[PDB]
């Protein structure tokens, strides 16, 4: 919203979208970091020295 | 001949008018959108 009127009115609309956005960016790394716990898991005694 | 004046004897057709609601209506849907999902895509309208 207000897509420019002031330079501070313009920074509240894309702060308020980046920090919806992180909820999502956050759920998806915490799937990845399980994928690499699991990952570290098998290289531990599948792999030599 | 006289009696017909060509600015009513001739027309020429065009295209018609579209009412000032259209335009509203969508700007409505696609605000309504972009609320709703949280991205504004920079788009309806230029992408700059």
């Amino acid at each position: 919203a207000a897509l420019g009127d002031t330079a501070t009115a313009v920074r509240g609309a894309l702060d308020a979208a980046s920090k919806r956005e992180l909820g999502i960016l956050r759920r998806l790394s915490a799937g990845i970091i399980e994928i690499g716990r699991k990952i570290i898991a098998m290289n531990a005694e599948f792999l030599d020295d | 001949n006289p009696g017909a004046d060509p600015r009513a004897a001739v027309h020429m057709h065009t295209f018609p008018e579209i009412p000032q609601s259209a335009q509203y209506m969508i700007n409505l849907q696609q605000a309504e959108a972009e609320s709703m999902t949280g991205v504004k895509a920079f788009n309806a309208g230029i992408s700059g």
